[PDB]
């Protein structure tokens, strides 16, 4: 830096030291909080796909899949049943 | 809308998974519930929560202790050799 | 959204078709092997249990005591004008104290807190000694918040509004009513939704539905006065 | 929604909250648009303050259309607004809304007399002279009155004609399927 | 406007104190959108191998 | 024998002469007419011109003279060029639309939406179950505004 | 420490946080507004790489054409001021007493309220 | 909306084109061969070669609708004709103009 | 793309016909005032270079060119579909409402020219500017995606704000008494401020809920959302409550905040106060007409699959907004003051109605 010292006289690290050090230890803490106790809460993740969930929303989650699971097989039987039957009266 | 371009003009993975998505819906009498299966993998293939949930239980297994030294890959057959035999390419040797 | 979805729960219902009931005990059981610390970490299901009524009214105080806090961030110290003097004064007691602004923070927010705080406690102790075994749910609701509120608004904020909290209060009674007690937008069953028992046969089941449409046939107006045009 | 061996009935037509917003919508354009031509037909420079109401005390024309004018937007029952605040109240019960019609309520008696409370302004102690001059003669425009006549003649006698209304817009929410 | 850079004097602390400090104490309590999003780090990069 | 010939210079008068209120027909539902092109380009519809749409031309430059001197009625402050070319910009316009409906009509007729002088082999026929219009319309001079199978 | 959608996401919020809280000076709001696009401009080119969506990446250009357009009015406005004789700093545009000002005090254009 | 049929197959991939004109001749010889047969149920499977070409010619929302579309025909033939309509019609249009007076003391119910 | 079917872009036909219309006739109406007298040319009278055209005839060719689209809606046929990418909804619906638009806004100016032609106080920039208002704000009803809906609401937001920048400003009054004394009238400025301000502040927020909306499915079509949206329901994937509610929270209060509801209200006074009457006719009308009938349709239609969120927000609105004003709407002073609370008291009574139908 051209007249290095000139230029950084007034403000060789900060302006207001306390309070940078303030933003940096909020930051620092606000970090901390969310990724470890408030985005895994939201998340969820702790008892996915566990076989005995003790979390009520993990618990309806399985229920909704296996729910899905079991329209899906029986439309695709009735489906299949009754494709079957039409193709039987179709050559008749 | 979706365009179904790529990031340098080619074609959004998740395509087929909205075609397929799209043509059940209008298939379908009750799309919302006979279209459970294709919704559910367009909607995997564009968040991905299924892969961060099989990664957040394998770091938490990494974090336990029960894996101590996997195996070496023999490139030049394109085969696994157990950590414990020994290999020129290998870092110890 | 749901409000106060666990006490508005159909247990028969949800028990036929499997869905999970939120009234399931939700506790840990550990095991007499398990480790010292395995067995005394077992011990945080006593913040689980929803019948301690210690742990119901600490419960409903930090509600309240956050109710306040907020109203106090948003409202009611903006509103409220500080001397200049004691402003000038905390402001100094900042800048010779490291987080000095935590400790204003406190200062500012006790009352709020801890207003918050009494009127919650005081609150659940009431609705849940007082009006919990009523036999009209709706004048229960109305005459407990009425009288609630007519007191809070005496004492909290002046002794002559007192009429405009019982009026509030009678307003906040029918909406808690509506739309806390009841599942107006919070519907977890379908309209008409029934469940079967007994060892009926499909015929007969058939047999009485088509009884109950002649008997619902009579409920159109032309029908039942005979008004209708030979098509 | 009734089930009777797997056939289905509905004696609900769901296209008609959607009619009665468009209902309720169009009359209170109507309205605003009565009144504003009321205003337009005037001098508008007069028209600064809530007592200022009293300058609409000119000819009978002008006096009745605004007082009606007025009456309509506060919801007496023979005009035009109130069909739509009626309306809207039968559809909130026909939803099974009570808490909702408590509050429709307040809120139509509160505006109600805010409405109301300028016809104790409108009262003036002589007549007012708030047309424009032009060849040195007050400016009366035809076209305006006539416009405001026709107005006048709908926010008298909406309810009789509102069964037409009703069925126009039902027919054009029916093409939503929602 | 404003050439000789004087500005309107100003005390933000009164302000900070009253309504700032908490609503924005209670919106950093309350507000999180990031649903799953992992941190690099947060699992080793040898596994990563679509790249 | 409802509808004007398509070729001729009164064939856009079809237009107006619809079976039903609906703006547009549901996705699936077929044309009242055989299709002659579902993909019709620009260059295509320009060619599908016709009497029809030429007289639709003639009938916006008849149209537009007096609705021309109607919208310069209202001007004042103005020299005799300025107003003859306000005159002459509006003129323009509304032949302009003219010129825009005749194409709208041609890319009808492609489409089959308004008479293309074609007839599908087996005509879907309704059954008029709802009927507040029939008679009056027989007995009233709206049976020329409405087209029935 | 943050991951970049949350650290975006928040931080929009702050920007706009940022805006009300400053003291109202028509200038520095339009400059607060001029940093709050570029914060939703930044957040929808992250989003736009995450999702491989190319509308998402190319609201970019949008953006910066509204954030333009609206800085031209605002310039336009900020210099109206000096003919409609009005402050920059809004808040001493009224006779609102407040504290956050130092300096501020207002009479009326007279001399003396009692000649007798 | 997200129940709607029709606003559904609305929806349509960027690229996406209906050839109308050959899917609606698919469709009217696919329905031709129905109409032959002329069963209460439509048993496409009948119609080998036909159903084919419709399935290729026309979309799946535009066969939802014309399906849809059938069904509500056929019910309407089941119950209507021509003649019955135009005399029901004609009289009810006579009764708008009376009055429905009410029916008291009744007998039923 | 190897071809370009005029189903894409037919209906784009008649609206750039009277685009162009308009602004050559704009363009011509500029220059007007230049006409060169050659010197073999012949004055039969002194030419008056002093002029001040009336904008009857502005007015005059906004309706005749509003009567024919509405020609052309008559005349209208085709299929119901999406047309030009799937960027905009072509169906009987939108179709009516465009016409509704079109007819309440062919009405309005008719009144406005009769009362230009009683008294002109309104200059042919004010006319232009309510010209490019109703011909691009009817297509709004026609948006297929949140997307073109944005871009959409902001021309027609910068053609209010055109309007309400060419408001007139001084008048030749009969108040000879400040002839050499400076009076200040902060009118202009407060209207321009408030709804630049207004403008940001929705915008900034609408465009924050598309960004979440393409991150939540992957597009922003109203039909795709929710299709999406119920299906999410129904599997029970995608399960962040704070995020769909943060969404619904940043719609709701983006188009509060443009069209000033009661929790924001007073800018909207400030606004009414500093405009002058005709801006106010046309205002309520567009206001009240495609404004307000939009956001109903948010939850109606559009976004009917999210109504398990909106359900509660709208609910609080209403609440805070009723009591807020029960007592403000008799604080008032004002004429102007007096119809923007109108306008405000209706707009909380049409919520309730939406709660309502929405239920
Ligand atoms: C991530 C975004 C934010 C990043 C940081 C800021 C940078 C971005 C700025 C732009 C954004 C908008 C800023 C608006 C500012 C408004 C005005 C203002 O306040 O600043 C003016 C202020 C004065 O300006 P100045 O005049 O130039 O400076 C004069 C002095 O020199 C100044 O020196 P001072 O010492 O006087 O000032 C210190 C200042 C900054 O604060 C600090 O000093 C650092 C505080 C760090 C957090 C400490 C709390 C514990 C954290 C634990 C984290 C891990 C939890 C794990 C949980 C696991 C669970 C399993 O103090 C405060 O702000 C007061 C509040 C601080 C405590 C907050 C407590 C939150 C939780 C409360 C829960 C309820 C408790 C109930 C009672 C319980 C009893 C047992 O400016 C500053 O000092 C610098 C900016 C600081 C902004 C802080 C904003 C509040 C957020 C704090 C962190 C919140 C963490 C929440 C998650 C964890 C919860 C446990
Ligand atoms: C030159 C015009 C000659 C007209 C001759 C009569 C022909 C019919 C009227 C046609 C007018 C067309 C052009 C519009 C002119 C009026 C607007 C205007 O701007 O005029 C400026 C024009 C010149 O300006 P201006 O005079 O200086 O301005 C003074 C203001 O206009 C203020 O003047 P005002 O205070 O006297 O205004 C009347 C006042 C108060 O006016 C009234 O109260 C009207 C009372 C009518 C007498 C019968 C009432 C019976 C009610 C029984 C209960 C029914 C319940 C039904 C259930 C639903 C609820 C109704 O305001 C209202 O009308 C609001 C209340 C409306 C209540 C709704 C009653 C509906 C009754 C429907 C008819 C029932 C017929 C049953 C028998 C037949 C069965 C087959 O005004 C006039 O020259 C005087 C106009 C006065 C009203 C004229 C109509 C009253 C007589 C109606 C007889 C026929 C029955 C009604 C049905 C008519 C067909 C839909
Ligand atoms: C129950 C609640 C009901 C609420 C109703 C709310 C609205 C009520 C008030 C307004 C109603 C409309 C009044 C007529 C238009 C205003 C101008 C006018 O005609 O007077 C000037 C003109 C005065 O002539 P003048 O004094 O000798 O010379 C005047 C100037 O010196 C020289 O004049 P100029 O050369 O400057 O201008 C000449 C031109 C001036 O007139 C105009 O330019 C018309 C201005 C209005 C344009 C918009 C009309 C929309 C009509 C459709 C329904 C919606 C109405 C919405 C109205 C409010 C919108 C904000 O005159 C005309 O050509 C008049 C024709 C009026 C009929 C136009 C019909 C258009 C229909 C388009 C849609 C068709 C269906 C499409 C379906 C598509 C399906 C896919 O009028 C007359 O010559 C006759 C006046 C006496 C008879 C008036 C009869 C009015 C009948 C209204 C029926 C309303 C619908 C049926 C009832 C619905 C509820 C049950
Ligand atoms: C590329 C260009 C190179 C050439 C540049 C020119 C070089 C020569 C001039 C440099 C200094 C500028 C002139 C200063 C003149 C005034 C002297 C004075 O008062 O003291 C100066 C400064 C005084 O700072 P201060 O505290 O007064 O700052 C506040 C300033 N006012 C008062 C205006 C608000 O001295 C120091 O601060 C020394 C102690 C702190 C040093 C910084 C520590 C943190 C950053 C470095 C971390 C390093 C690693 C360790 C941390 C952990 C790592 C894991
Ligand atoms: C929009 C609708 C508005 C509704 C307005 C509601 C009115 C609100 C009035 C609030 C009054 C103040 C709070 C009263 C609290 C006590 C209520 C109670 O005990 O009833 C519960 C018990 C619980 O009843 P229950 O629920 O077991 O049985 C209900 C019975 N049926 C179904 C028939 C309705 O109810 C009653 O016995 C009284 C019911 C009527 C309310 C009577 C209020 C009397 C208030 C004066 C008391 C005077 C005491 C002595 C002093 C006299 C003066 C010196
Ligand atoms: C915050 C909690 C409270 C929320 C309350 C929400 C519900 C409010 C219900 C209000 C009902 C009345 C609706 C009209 C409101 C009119 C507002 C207004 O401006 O009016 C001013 C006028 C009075 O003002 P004025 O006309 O004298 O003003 C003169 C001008 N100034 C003031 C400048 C000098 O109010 C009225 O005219 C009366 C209104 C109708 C009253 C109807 C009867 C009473 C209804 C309530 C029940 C009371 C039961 C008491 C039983 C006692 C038994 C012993
Ligand atoms: C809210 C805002 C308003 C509403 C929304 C705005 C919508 C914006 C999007 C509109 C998209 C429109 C795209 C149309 C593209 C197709 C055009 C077309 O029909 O071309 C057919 C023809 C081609 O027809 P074709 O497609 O049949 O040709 C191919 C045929 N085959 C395949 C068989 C070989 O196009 C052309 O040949 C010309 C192409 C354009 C050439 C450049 C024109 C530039 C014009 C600049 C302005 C001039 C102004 C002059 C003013 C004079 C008076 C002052
Ligand atoms: C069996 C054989 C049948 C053969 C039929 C052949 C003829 C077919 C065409 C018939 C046309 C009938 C008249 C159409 C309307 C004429 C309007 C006119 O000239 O008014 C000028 C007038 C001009 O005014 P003016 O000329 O009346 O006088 C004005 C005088 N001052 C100003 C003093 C009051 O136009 C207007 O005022 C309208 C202004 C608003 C714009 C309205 C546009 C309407 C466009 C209509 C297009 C044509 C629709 C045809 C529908 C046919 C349906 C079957
Ligand atoms: C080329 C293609 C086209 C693109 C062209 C791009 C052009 C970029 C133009 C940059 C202009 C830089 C000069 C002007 C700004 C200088 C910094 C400044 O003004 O600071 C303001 C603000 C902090 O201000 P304050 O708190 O008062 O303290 C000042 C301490 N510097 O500043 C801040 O907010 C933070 C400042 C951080 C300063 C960091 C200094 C680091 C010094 C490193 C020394 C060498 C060692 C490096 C080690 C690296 C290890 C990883």
């Amino acid at each position: 830096v051209y007249q290095g010292f000139k230029v950084l006289r007034r403000n060789p690290t900060f302006y207001n030291p306390r309070s940078a050090g303030m933003v940096a230890l909020s930051y620092f803490a606000y970090s901390y909080y969310v990724n470890k106790y408030y985005k895994p809460q939201n998340s969820n993740f702790e008892e996915y796909n566990s076989s005995h969930p003790h979390n009520h929303d993990e618990k309806v989650r399985q229920y909704h899949e296996k729910t899905n699971q079991a329209i899906r097989d029986a439309v695709l039987e009735k489906r299949a049943e009754h494709d079957q039957r039409l193709r039987e009266e179709a050559k008749l | 809308s979706y365009s179904g371009y790529s990031l340098n003009g080619g074609v959004h993975p998740c395509l087929p998974f909205y075609e397929r998505m799209l043509q059940c819906a209008k298939s379908e009498a009750l799309p919302i519930k006979m279209c459970t299966a294709q919704t559910e993998d367009y909607l995997e293939c564009h968040h991905r929560k299924k892969q961060y949930a099989l990664n957040y239980a394998i770091k938490k297994e990494l974090n336990n202790i029960r894996i101590v030294a996997l195996p070496r890959y023999d490139e030049e057959n394109d085969t696994f050799v157990p950590f414990s035999q020994a290999t020129a390419d290998h870092i110890f040797q | 959204m749901e409000l106060n979805s666990s006490a508005k729960e159909d247990s028969h219902y949800v028990g036929v078709l499997g869905y999970p009931s939120q009234h399931d005990p939700h506790t840990l059981h550990p095991k007499k092997h398990d480790s010292t610390f395995t067995k005394v970490y077992a011990c945080r299901d006593m913040l689980w249990d929803h019948h301690w009524e210690v742990r119901n009214t600490l419960y409903a105080g930090f509600k309240g005591a956050l109710l306040g806090v907020a109203y106090a961030s948003g409202f009611g110290l903006i509103s409220k004008t500080v001397p200049s003097i004691v402003l000038k004064k905390m402001f100094r007691f900042v800048r010779n104290n490291n987080f000095g602004h935590i400790r204003i923070m406190q200062d500012l927010l006790t009352p709020y807190a801890l207003t918050g705080f009494g009127l919650g406690s005081v609150y659940y102790l009431y609705q849940h000694n007082v009006w919990e075994n009523r036999s009209n749910k709706w004048l229960a609701e109305v005459l407990s918040n009425a009288l609630f509120f007519q007191v809070a608004t005496a004492v909290c904020v002046n002794p002559g509004f007192h009429i405009y909290g019982m009026v509030g209060g009678i307003l906040f009674g029918t909406l808690k009513y509506a739309f806390y007690n009841s599942s107006f937008f919070q519907e977890k069953e379908s309209i008409g939704s029934y469940t079967t028992f007994g060892d009926l046969s499909e015929e007969e089941r058939k047999k009485q539905e088509y009884k109950d449409y002649i008997q619902f046939l009579g409920n159109y107006h032309k029908v039942r006065n005979g008004q209708l045009v030979d098509l | 929604m009734s089930i009777f061996s797997n056939i289905w009935i509905n004696n609900d037509l769901n296209s008609y909250g959607l009619s009665i917003l468009l209902l309720n919508i169009i009359n209170y354009l109507i309205v605003f648009m009565l009144i504003l031509s009321v205003i337009l037909l005037t001098n508008l420079s007069k028209f600064k303050s809530l007592n200022q109401f009293k300058e609409f005390n000119s000819y009978n024309f002008i006096l009745y259309s605004l007082i009606f004018s007025l009456l309509s937007m506060a919801g007496i029952p023979p005009l035009l607004g109130f069909t739509g605040k009626f309306l809207a109240i039968l559809y909130s019960s026909f939803k099974s809304q009570y808490l909702l019609i408590l509050f429709m309520t307040i809120l139509n008696i509160f505006g109600m007399y805010f409405y109301i409370q300028n016809l104790r302004f409108v009262v003036k102690k002589n007549k007012s002279s708030i047309l424009n001059y032009k060849n040195y003669y007050v400016n009366i425009n035809y076209s305006i009155t006539l416009n405001i006549i026709l107005l006048n003649f709908f926010n008298f006698f909406g309810i009789l004609f509102l069964s037409d209304l009703i069925i126009i817009l039902n027919y054009i929410s029916s093409y939503i399927y929602i | 406007l404003n050439i000789d850079g004087l500005h309107l004097k100003y005390n933000h602390n009164i302000n900070n104190v009253l309504y700032y400090t908490p609503s924005l104490v209670l919106f950093l309590i309350f507000f999180n959108i990031d649903y799953f999003s992992e941190l690099e780090l947060f699992l080793p990069l040898e596994l990563s191998f679509i790249d | 024998s409802q509808t004007f010939a398509h070729d001729s210079f009164l064939g856009g008068l079809n237009l107006f002469k619809r079976r039903d209120p609906r703006f547009v027909l549901d996705q699936g539902e077929r044309p009242p007419y055989p299709i002659i092109n579902s993909n019709s380009s620009f260059v295509d519809v320009l060619s599908n011109f016709n009497k029809a749409d030429f007289g639709l031309v003639l009938f916006s430059a008849a149209i537009g003279f007096p609705l021309s001197r109607w919208v310069l009625k209202g001007l004042t402050f103005s020299s005799l060029n300025y107003r003859r070319g306000l005159f002459s910009s509006v003129y323009g316009g509304v032949i302009l639309w003219g010129l825009v409906l005749g194409f709208n009509n041609s890319y009808y007729r492609l489409n089959g939406f308004v008479d293309n002088g074609l007839v599908w082999k087996r005509k879907e026929r309704k059954l008029n179950k709802y009927d507040f219009t029939s008679e009056f319309e027989d007995n009233s001079f709206f049976k020329k505004l409405r087209i029935r199978d | 420490m943050l991951t970049w959608i949350s650290f975006w996401s928040l931080i929009f919020w702050l920007i706009l946080i940022i805006l009300v809280l400053k003291p109202k000076n028509f200038i520095s709001i339009l400059f607060m507004s001029e940093l709050t696009w570029l914060a939703l401009y930044c957040l929808s080119l992250l989003f736009g790489a995450i999702y491989c969506d190319i509308t998402l990446l190319s609201i970019s250009f949008f953006i910066l054409g509204v954030a333009g357009l609206e800085f031209s009015f605002g310039i336009l406005i900020a210099i109206l001021y000096k003919n409609l004789n009005e402050s920059l700093n809004t808040d001493l545009n009224n006779n609102n007493n407040n504290q956050n000002i130092f300096d501020k005090n207002f009479k009326t254009p007279l001399e003396k309220i009692n000649w007798q | 909306m997200e129940f709607s049929n029709a606003l559904l197959s609305q929806t349509k991939l960027p690229g996406q084109q209906y050839d109308y004109k050959r899917c609606f001749q698919a469709s009217n010889t696919h329905f031709e061969c129905l109409d032959s047969i002329r069963d209460a149920y439509d048993n496409h499977h009948k119609c080998p070669q036909t159903y084919q070409a419709w399935q290729s010619s026309c979309d799946v929302g535009i066969r939802r609708y014309q399906m849809d579309n059938r069904e509500q025909q056929k019910k309407d033939q089941l119950l209507y004709s021509k003649e019955q309509l135009k005399n029901y019609n004609a009289a009810k249009n006579k009764e708008a103009y009376g009055i429905t007076a009410p029916k008291n003391l009744s007998f039923a119910f | 793309l190897l071809r370009l079917l005029v189903s894409e872009y037919i209906f784009f036909l008649p609206v750039f016909t009277n685009l162009f219309i308009y602004w050559h006739i704009f363009f011509k109406n500029n220059i007007n005032l230049v006409n060169k007298k050659n010197n073999w040319d012949k004055s039969i009278s002194v030419k008056n270079i002093i002029i001040k055209q009336n904008p009857s005839f502005i007015i005059r060719l906004n309706l005749l060119l509003n009567s024919l689209m509405v020609l052309y809606l008559i005349t209208f046929n085709g299929y119901s579909s999406t047309f030009w990418w799937s960027h905009f909804k072509l169906n009987n619906y939108s179709l009516y409402m465009y016409l509704l638009v079109i007819i309440f806004n062919n009405y309005f100016l008719y009144i406005t020219e009769k009362h230009i032609k009683i008294l002109n106080n309104y200059s042919i920039d004010y006319f232009f500017s309510i010209i490019n208002i109703t011909l691009f704000i009817p297509m709004i009803f026609l948006s297929n995606t949140l997307f073109t809906f944005f871009f959409l609401i902001e021309l027609v937001s910068c053609a209010i704000f055109y309007k309400f920048i060419v408001s007139k400003i001084s008048f030749k009054n009969s108040n000879y008494k400040d002839n050499y004394f400076s009076i200040f009238s902060k009118n202009y400025l407060n209207v321009l401020f408030y709804q630049y301000w207004s403008s940001f502040f929705s915008s900034v927020m609408i465009v924050f809920c598309i960004i979440y909306l393409f991150s939540l499915t992957g597009s922003t079509e109203w039909s795709i959302i929710n299709f999406i949206v119920a299906s999410n329901n129904q599997i029970n994937y995608y399960t962040n409550n704070i995020t769909l509610l943060f969404i619904c929270l940043t719609l709701i209060i983006g188009f509060i905040i443009k069209l000033g509801i009661a929790p924001i209200q007073l800018y909207k006074i400030e606004i009414y106060k500093g405009l002058p009457f005709l801006s106010i006719f046309f205002y309520t009308t567009f206001y009240f007409l495609i404004f307000f009938l939009f956001f109903s349709l948010l939850f109606i239609y559009y976004l009917s699959a999210l109504n398990n969120f909106f359900w509660i927000i709208l609910l609080i609105i209403s609440i805070i907004g009723i009591f807020y004003i029960i007592s403000i709407i008799f604080d008032i002073n004002l004429f102007k003051a007096f119809l923007a609370y109108s306008t405000i008291i209706n707009s909380i009574s049409f919520i309730l109605l939406i709660i309502a139908i929405i239920f």
